[PDB]
């Protein structure tokens, strides 16, 4: 019900310098830090206004941390293309993602290459290795104990701070905007017609959008568009149906979504 | 905030 | 893993032509993030082009939204311009008033 997470890229650079590193933080759909290490002057960067008050002293610390993260993702990088014998002239990626939920739920996960390598046990005690590359990795963690640092982070500071952000942004990160909808109608021949249910300017991402003929879903004939970002903070989302001339009538688009008290239905309406 | 990265915990 | 990128072309408001708008060119589901994005403006490379920092979804994809402030009249043409590693030539999306 409200989240923060942390999404780390490490992408090694084949004699074109050190690995880059980029991280964001986002509290639900709402980022509000970035780091980059090809950043003039890499340090911690405000994306969101509650965060701006923190002082200088939270931004020092946090750039701390950040570029220490930078600096052992590029020994990881490096042992990573040891576990797997892989030449160095090629580029490599290490994700990571964690974060908490609302205390609901803590997960720490990462990626090698775009392919689960190890992630965090619901219980906060163990992981789980996805090869025998993972298990050295797995090993290595086990042996400094790592999993009470992140079962301390995650059910204690990250939810500690999470709670602090939801406050100060108040304003902007615990009210929806519930999603402005109508439905636009395009001929497509003399006999078909695409009928395209819109949803725009809503938060948070989350959101439904069905197509139905007399009230049964067309999920097997309905074209739907990932849900993509206004540039603004909101969202967007559209699905269309192919409908034969005639009668659109027949098809409602239903629309679910934290801002709407209940789920609309709406129609076309020359 | 950043989980703080701990000595020694690369992959 | 290689991952092709999805293309979406679209502006943040309504097409009003005449009136100031920013248009979008959202970058989603591809892998490696290593990718080249550029709007064009009637098959022209837009030179102020801002981009969000990178980011991925659940899939470990990774997704990019790259803008620019314009203002859409009756005959501009516009336009999103991707190079990725899966594609062998840059992939050209125009923009529609209706997508």
């Amino acid at each position: 019900s409200h989240s923060m997470r942390y999404f780390y890229t490490a992408v090694s650079r084949p004699g074109r310098g050190e690995p880059r590193f980029i991280a964001v933080g986002y509290v639900d759909d709402t980022q509000f830090v970035r780091f980059d290490s090809d950043a003039a002057s890499p340090r911690g960067e405000p994306r969101a206004p509650w965060v701006e008050q923190e002082g200088p002293e939270y931004w020092d610390r946090e750039t701390q941390k950040y570029k220490r993260q930078a600096q052992a993702d590029r020994v990881s990088l490096r042992n990573l293309r040891g576990y797997y014998n892989q030449s160095e002239a090629g580029s490599h990626t290490l994700q990571r993602m964690y974060g908490c939920d609302l205390l609901l739920r803590g997960y720490d996960q990462s990626a090698y290459d775009g392919k689960d390598y190890i992630a965090l046990n619901e219980d906060l005690r163990s992981w789980t290795a996805a090869d025998t590359a993972a298990q050295i990795t797995q090993r290595k963690w086990e042996a400094a104990r790592e999993a009470e640092q992140w079962r301390a982070y995650l059910e204690g500071t990250c939810v500690e701070w999470l709670r602090r952000y939801l406050e100060n942004g108040k304003e902007t990160l615990q009210r929806a905007e519930h999603p402005k909808t109508h439905v636009t109608h395009h001929p497509v021949s003399d006999h078909e017609a695409t009928l395209r249910c819109w949803a725009l300017g809503f938060y948070p991402a989350e959101i439904t959008l069905t197509w139905q003929r007399d009230g049964e879903d067309q999920t097997q004939d309905t074209e739907l568009v990932e849900t993509r970002p206004a540039g603004d903070g909101t969202f967007q989302k559209w699905a269309a149906v192919v409908v034969p001339s005639g009668e659109e009538q027949r098809y409602t688009c239903h629309v679910q979504h934290e801002g709407l008290p209940e789920p609309l239905t709406l129609r076309w309406e020359p | 905030i950043l989980k703080e990265p701990v000595h020694g915990a690369y992959y | 893993i290689q991952r092709t990128p999805k293309i979406q072309v679209y502006s943040r408001h309504p097409a009003e032509n005449g009136k100031s708008n920013f248009l979008n060119c959202y970058v989603s589901g591809f892998h490696p993030s290593d990718i080249e994005v550029d709007l064009l403006k009637n098959g022209e490379r837009i030179e102020k082009v801002e981009h969000s920092d990178l980011s991925f979804s659940k899939d470990w994809s990774f997704y990019l939204l790259y803008y620019t402030e314009f203002t859409p009249t009756e005959k501009d043409e516009y336009a999103c311009r991707v190079n990725h590693v899966t594609l062998s030539q840059p992939k050209i999306v125009k923009w529609d008033r209706d997508m």
